[PDB]
RNA sequence: AGAUUUGAGUAUCGUAAGAGGACUCCCUUAACUUAAGCAUAUCAAUAAGGGAAGGAAGAAAAAAUAACAAUGAUUUCUUAAGUAAUGGCGAAUGAAAAAGAAAAAGACCAAGUUGAUAAGAGUGUAACUAAUAGAAAAGCUAUAUUUAAAAGGGAUAAUUUAAAUUGAAUUCAGAACGAAUAUUGAGCCAGAGAGAGUGAAAGCCUCGUCAAUUUAGAUAUAUCUUGAAAAGAAUAUGGUUUAGAAAAGAGUAAAUUUAUUUGGAAGUAUAAAUCGAAAAGGUGAUAGUAUUCAUCAAAGUCUAAAUAUUACAGGAAAACUGAUAGCAAAGAAGUACUGUGAAGGAAAACUUAAAAGAACUUUGGAAAAAGAGUGAAAAGAGCUUGAAAGAGUAAUAUGUGAACGGAUAAUUUAUAAGAAAAAUAGUGGAAUAUGUUAUAAAUAAAGAUGUGAAAAGAUUAGAUAUAUAAGUAGUAUAUUUAAUAAGAUUAUGUUGAAAUUUAUAA
RNA sequence: GAAUAGCAGGAAAGCUAUAACAUGAAGAGAAAACGAAAAACUAUGAGAGUGUAGAAAUACAUUUAGCAAUAGUAUCUUUCAA
RNA sequence: AUAAACAUACUUUGAAUCGGCCAAGUCUGGUAAGCAGGACUGGCGAUGCGGGAUGAACCGAACGUCGAGAUAAAGUGCCAAA
RNA sequence: AAAAUGAAGACAUUUUAACGAGUAAGGAAACGAAAUGGCGUAAGGACAACAAAAGUAGUAAAGAUUUAAAGUAAUUUAGAU
RNA sequence: AAGGUUCCUAAACAACAUUACUUGGAUUAGGGUGAAUCGAUCCUAAAUUACAGAUGGAAAUCCUUAAGAAA
RNA sequence: AAAGAAUUUAAAACAUAUUAGAUUUAUCUGAUGUGUGAGACCGGUGAUUUCUAGUUAAUCCUUUAAUAAUAAGGCUU
RNA sequence: AAUAAAAUAUUACUUUGGAUAGUUUAGUUUCCUGGGCGAUGAAGAACGCAAUGAAUUGCGAUAAGUGAUAGGAACAAUAAAAUGUGAAUAUCCAAAAUUUGAAUGCUUGAAAGUAUACUAAGGUAUAUAUGAUAUUCAAUAUCCA
């Protein structure tokens, strides 16, 4: 949930304030991800498309690759050279795709995109060392209560409580008395059609010990 | 707005000019003059008693009547048989009153540790209901933003030492938690059907006896509220019949005659 | 019923509405908050008198006024001047009501008098009352001995006096001790009338850990609690009779005006 | 709850239960009380004969606080103090301890004399005292004590 | 000739105006309406007209309540209360003290005193000045009590405001689609499952959200420093030598009259005509005189905080409307259009994922049509769907001054009911019934009465430390010592109800 | 859920507040001034037993109980007047 | 004598209504009126069905959906069942 | 209306008897033997594949036009386009 | 006076001028209005409005050379 | 004539007496005593109420601090 | 007696119309924070400015924009030029800010205008009321040589 007063959770003042950003807000909406061998080489995630980036198209009818010749925030759409069509007559136009459906794989990078390609790195490792530090606090005060436990038994699979302890109530005899009548009939019906479920798989278990 | 549809000059033309008596809007130059004016059967004009923000809203109840369907409330949390007619899967819990330790709960400090304790008490099965039904809304709600309609798991009732725990579960959906001494309807009947699945910890479920009291003490944290007693002792006819039966007061169960068809004698001679 | 409801006037521009209630205790709440923390004693409600409510209806009960009279300011040895930059509430335009009300806000002063610290003016330690302090020690430690061993010596047969009954009462649960502490407080009040003291005690003022209270009304409690009170049921109050009390009380009231006609006669 | 008016009853019915003869007009007589004695005397006359004309003295400026005097009769006089310490003092009599029933602590300056007493002594302390209340509490080997 | 008084012109430095008026303070003698008519009354400090301000304004420190075991500036809320009262005593109108809370704060003029009096005032600046309420000046004193070098600079911390930065986890695999977020399978994050976008439904695609970081802005927030910690200064109750032997708001309060107003009724408030005080006096609401009592001390000024707000601006929310609705206005809406003018005042939402908005031929004067083509689909721009009224085409049926409907049949058309199977005699137990055993589940206790432990405290009496100390078991805090009385809560004995109903296997 | 003061959670929701007061416990009188028992009575009435019988249910006789309600009364508070 | 236990006695809250019209082995004013106004009852209003050809009131008879049978007013040359 | 039965069947229980016209008007909700029974529009809170993927939906929603079925009716249901 | 580009030219005819239009005061696009002597500007007529003054609760009204150290 | 302890330590109004400083005026302004105004009795005093018999007075209710004579308002006819 | 042109009835398809369904960059209400205009010329009105604009939007003879600070590669209906030696974009900043308007030298109707002083053209100042200071005066108004 949000806490935050200043941002809204409203449907209609999120699209508006979406077709109204001015073009400084509307370059950083326009971001894709990096191909697994530019994430490797630069640890960052996704950076604003450039004209002149090669990307690969992952969402669509044509997966293609190709450079990026035109970047519309106008209309938040990108533009690549190998994917057109003829219009008709016989000319070819550019088709839209949107930005959050390619990949970059090749970058244009001549000097900010240094800048902002280190400068994301270290945002990353620093996030990094915080949750470290809290993660090994939060073990840290596990173990201080289940010495014996390990932090890691958290992440395996679970096995239920199979005990089944009965406590007797003097309100059991009353609970078909306290349902409505819309709900009753129902809780019967599913009484009733478990029996017969249940009946048949005791029928079948004989046939398959016979 | 209270000028909505009386925004006009508009009078009555009269009879005489083959028209009705509705008010109409004056001068000439647009297709809006001559037209209908303020009457609610009217188009543009105001509607039938508007609708004035200083309405009653809010309503108000009795404090002692408010306890009163808490603890029934809380009483019949403790039914299996309303907890699951309710549209609770609690086949796999161990007991219905839940309780778990306050040792485990101390250590909780992130979801995935909170998820492991669900799915320990076999709870999880309600959790997972509501994350596998979940849907979107069926009408013009979601124009005004409520787009996604969930369903309701268990509640996690907590006392003043499990503060630390809250974070933990509140991201899970489906599960809503609250405080042992903010309880109310709200919760514990949700939709006006009773039988919440509550999920008490230590520290809670032993001040359930302060907090309340007995049917011979009043509470301490409620003053001047006491448990009722029902207007039945044991709410059960089958003792007393069985009394009866040994004392031989009851006559024997009837089952009415069959009733004869009318005959004619003078020509039927059976 | 004959139906009485005035709304032939515009009652709509009168009509007002609550909506703003819940945000009123956020803001008064918060700046009660914020007070504290700016200096947290200006919001420790300054300490005011234990007055009585007004007509017979009320005047049972205690109530909280507002600042003490200059003579209850005397008795209890404050400044007046000083008074209004400790916490406490001063109100010269109010009379004094009775020696009982003289007397007890007489105490409630004492009492909030000894509860009270007052840090330094110079948080510095070589202030100069931190160095006074420290210079008149040996003289406060002199006149230390002669106020505890002539209080020691005046209260002997009162302190003595006063453990016995103590104890009477208590195997009881008695009227010779009665009698005895009765007869030695006549004697002390009439020896103490057969005499000049300080004009204004000291305003103590040290160092201390700073605990904070939000204000000092509700410290000092305006009334002792209550309990059943019994008595000893004896031969004159069997035979007292109110009715012929109140009987005379309202027909001697009422034959004023038959006196003054009759002289005039 | 609109849901349950009678309008919803009546949506079909043409006059929605008003009549036919008699149309639902927009006043029935005037509007609030009037014709109190022309058309609507037979109505202040059968529920409200007292309704026109004047009564008693003015009070200029009237001080009900003066008036004030809340009563408590005999017979509640020791649920004051409750049955469980009218149980420890039942066997008193005169020269040892009675318990005291001060009414103006509980908001009470007159003591009535209606019902009966438990016969034991008491010590009655109230503003003012009936006649037969002080007969009853005397009776009873009791003590009335005036306040204020 | 000179000294003044008054009034002008000019120069310099400033100040007012106009916009807005939702909330704030006031001026003004509306009416419709109600009274079943109507004339006082009501509507009603209401409408319109007029003036003046601020982020709030107004009020504010008793010529006040009350008749008490008394209170104590102003403001606002609860209650008093539809009460006292007012009213063709009709319709109707209608308070306030007490009591409970939010917030809290008090100060100055004038008059009096001091006069080798102080570029401007001497027709007077300045200084002192009140509940022990005959003050006020200069100088010695006493006793209690307050006190660090004020103000202003600089630094850190803390609290808030704004901006920026950062902010996890499937760029997973298969099947199918024009397209995947949907579907199947396997996983992961979560103090983040508020939300938006994305060829289509996304917790893990982008932006964001939870948890945070940094930098700036204010505090009358604390610390350290400049700053020495001195000399002194200050409150109050007195003594003494001189000085002095006072003042306290006038065309005001009040009175006669008139008019409006008020719940205020032999006058609650304001104003006008006349009249007009004081070795003071006002009020205690039934007019008058007298004597007591109580409580205040008018006729000058300022004053934060608590309270209001449908202007306007910036935000957030919604059991609100969803294009005849919601603002008049979801588009170049107070726009188009009307009137000489004041003024009046609308209608009109949607192709597709992407224009890929047919593009070349034949007929035609052209517009267009027929092919062709794009698109998942013409959805073809009069473009999502496409109702009724009204037409056109096709199929079928009927017929002399209305037509339509109902019951009953006939004709035509349509819908629409099934794959099992006999008698007698060998063979067969296969569903089931009776009742015997074994096992399983369910069904009985609501209470009554014994014995303990006990946190937080409370009371009482000692001890220590600090502060204060009034001559009334000294007080207050903290740590402890011992005891009494109760104790929320809590533990465990005794008693007291079975023998039946279903289910399974033989 | 009188204002209002606190709590957790961030919350127009929820919870807690020995509390002013509202209605009621006492009524009459214009007001001053007052302020309720013979620990009630009478009538009819709801319920519970026992016996006999028909004989299936059910009908008769007798002992006891006296609620609600209605009416009538003695007594008591206030008023010129109940 | 007869009838009456879904009898009887009600209590509270409230709707609509108080323009009426018709018949007659009845009356008053009037020359009389399908005129005006009354006493008692039954109707129409609020009511359809079978008959009087047709008709608010006349005659029979008052209505859940139907099958069969006797009937009512009144009919039995044809319309039209007899 | 009266008898009988009664934790859940189901058709708002079984049996018997009487009854059923109607303008203005009345019969609010709930009430196991129910102090009339129901249909429809929209919005809010819950329920809807009980074994850990839990109502329907690009293997076609809402809407529209018709064909048939259920209900005394208000209306509901399903097929085709 | 009023209108306001309706004037002229070229292209073009979907709509408009109760048939039609190759025409147009209609559609589209360009072009066009030259002053020492003609007028406004200047003067005063009926009348109109300012500073100061007078009046009014107010908005504002009066006065036009009378009231003014003004013009 | 008969029954009655009466509640418990911080004080200002000044009616006054006496001085001190001033003034002549309808003369005042400070401070020191006293009572007032005080209230803690030792079975018995008794403050206090009641009863009787006289005698003096006042008497229908209200004008809300207390009375008085006028005036006004109540209640019944 | 006869025909089905007209007329009527049902269904399918097309048409006129735009209901219904799905949808929302628009409103309504409540609450929170402010409530920050003007002689240093406001609000309002008019006119003008884009490579191709009529409205609208933004702006003022420096014109759909200039400088500076952040910002990092666009815009697009069609052309051009400029552009990492810094394009779009943002700003409580700086420069600049036509005619009017309280409108204020005088006049103003739809009026074109115009006087003086200071610094031919251009730019400043000059309204009314008003506080303080300086200065020039008026009045035998009071004295007075």
């Amino acid at each position: 949930m949000k806490f935050n007063c200043k941002v809204s959770s409203n449907p209609s003042k999120a699209r508006k304030a979406l077709y109204t950003a001015n073009a400084s807000q509307r370059a950083l909406m326009m971001s894709a991800r990096l191909s697994k061998e530019l994430r490797e080489k630069y640890n960052v995630i996704a950076i604003p498309i450039h004209k002149d980036d090669e990307v690969k198209i992952i969402k669509g009818h044509q997966k293609v690759a190709g450079k990026v010749t035109a970047v519309r925030r106008s209309k938040y759409v990108i533009n690549i050279d190998k994917l057109t069509k003829t219009k008709a007559n016989g000319q070819t136009v550019p088709i839209a795709i949107r930005p959050s459906n390619v990949i970059i794989t090749k970058l244009f990078l001549n000097k900010d995109r240094e800048a902002l390609l280190a400068k994301k790195a270290e945002s990353r490792k620093s996030y990094k060392e915080l949750v470290a530090k809290r993660n090994e606090e939060v073990a840290k005060a596990f173990t201080a209560v289940y010495p014996a436990l390990n932090m890691d038994i958290f992440g395996k699979k679970v096995e239920p409580i199979t005990e089944k302890k009965p406590i007797r109530i003097p309100s059991k005899k009353m609970a078909e008395k306290l349902m409505s009548k819309p709900t009753l009939r129902a809780y019967k019906t599913g009484i009733k059609v478990h029996k017969a479920k249940n009946a048949i798989a005791a029928y079948k278990a004989a046939l398959a010990k016979k | 707005s209270t000028e909505a549809g009386k925004q006009h000059s508009a009078i009555s033309w009269g009879t005489g000019r083959a028209v009705a008596r509705i008010p109409r809007i004056s001068g000439s130059g647009s297709g809006r003059n001559g037209q209908g004016a303020f009457g609610n059967m009217t188009r543009k004009g105001h509607m039938f008693s508007p609708l004035k923000n200083f309405r009653k809203w809010q309503r108000k109840t009795p404090k002692q009547m408010r306890r009163f369907a808490v603890a029934s409330c809380i009483a019949a949390s403790a039914v299996p048989a309303l907890v699951s007619a309710r549209g609770h899967h609690i086949a796999g819990v161990p007991q219905i009153p839940l309780v778990v330790n306050s040792k485990s709960i101390s250590v909780i400090k992130k979801t995935k540790q909170a998820v492991y304790l669900l799915k320990k008490i076999n709870a999880y099965s309600d959790v997972l209901k509501v994350i596998a039904s979940k849907t979107v809304r069926a009408g013009q709600g979601k124009m005004r933003g409520r787009k996604i309609k969930e369903r309701k798991g268990p509640l996690v009732v907590y006392g003043n030492d499990d503060l630390q725990a809250v974070k933990a579960f509140r991201n899970i959906p489906g599960v809503d938690t609250c405080r042992v001494e903010n309880l109310s309807v709200l919760n514990l009947a949700p939709g006006c059907h009773m039988g919440r699945f509550i999920i008490w910890t230590e520290s809670a479920f032993k001040k359930l006896n302060t907090i309340f009291g007995t049917q011979k003490k009043m509470a301490q944290g409620k003053s001047g509220f006491r448990i009722a007693h029902a207007q039945m002792a044991v709410p059960d006819m089958k003792r007393v019949v069985v009394a009866a039966e040994k004392a031989k007061l009851l006559r024997a169960k009837i089952v009415l005659p069959k009733v004869p068809k009318r005959a004619n004698p003078l020509k039927n001679w059976a | 019923a004959v139906s009485n409801i005035h709304f032939c006037k515009d009652w709509r521009s009168k009509v007002h509405t609550w909506f703003k209630q819940p945000f009123r205790k956020i803001r008064r709440h918060q700046t009660r908050v914020e007070k504290a923390k700016a200096v947290f004693p200006a919001t420790i409600k300054s300490l005011k008198p234990s007055v009585h409510c007004m007509n017979q209806r009320f005047n049972y009960k205690l109530r909280l006024g507002r600042g003490f009279t200059l003579k209850e300011l005397r008795a209890a040895k404050i400044d007046k001047n000083l008074a209004r930059t400790i916490g406490i509430a001063v109100d010269p335009r109010r009379k004094e009501s009775s020696k009982e009300c003289l007397n007890r806000n007489a105490q409630r002063l004492t009492e909030y008098m000894n509860r009270l610290v007052v840090l330094p003016k110079v948080h510095a330690a070589t202030a100069k009352r931190l160095v006074l302090n420290k210079k008149n020690a040996e003289a406060k430690t002199k006149k230390a001995a002669e106020i505890k061993k002539f209080i020691a010596e005046h209260n002997k047969t009162i302190k003595e006096l006063k453990i016995k009954v103590a104890a009477a009462k208590k195997d009881y649960a008695l009227k010779a001790c009665l009698k005895g502490l009765k007869k030695a407080q006549v004697a002390f009040a009439a020896q103490v009338a057969k005499k000049k003291t300080k004009q204004f005690n000291k305003l103590p003022v040290q160092q201390k850990e700073a605990k904070q209270v939000l204000d000092a009304n509700k410290v000092i409690r305006l009334t002792a609690p209550c309990t059943l009170e019994t008595k000893t049921l004896t031969k004159g109050m069997k035979a007292f009779d109110a009715v012929a009390h109140l009987r005379k009380a309202k027909n001697v009231a009422k034959a004023v005006s038959g006196i003054v006609k009759g002289q005039k006669k | 709850a609109t849901r349950f008016r009678q309008t919803r009853r009546r949506r079909g019915h043409v006059s929605m239960g008003y009549g036919r003869i008699g149309k639902h007009r927009k006043q029935r007589g005037g509007r609030g009380n009037a014709g109190g004695q022309h058309h609507r005397k037979t109505w202040f006359t059968t529920f409200h004969p007292d309704y026109f004309g004047k009564h008693g003295m003015r009070v200029f400026h009237l001080k009900a606080n003066k008036y004030y005097c809340p009563s408590i009769n005999v017979d509640s006089l020791w649920s004051l103090v409750g049955k469980d310490v009218q149980a420890q003092y039942k066997n008193a009599k005169v020269g040892e301890e009675v318990p005291v029933i001060d009414c103006v602590k509980h908001g009470y300056f007159k003591v009535l004399g209606k019902g009966f007493l438990p016969k034991q002594p008491v010590i009655v302390r109230a503003r003012y005292f009936s006649e037969k209340a002080q007969q009853k509490i005397k009776a009873v080997g009791g003590a009335c004590e005036l306040t204020a």
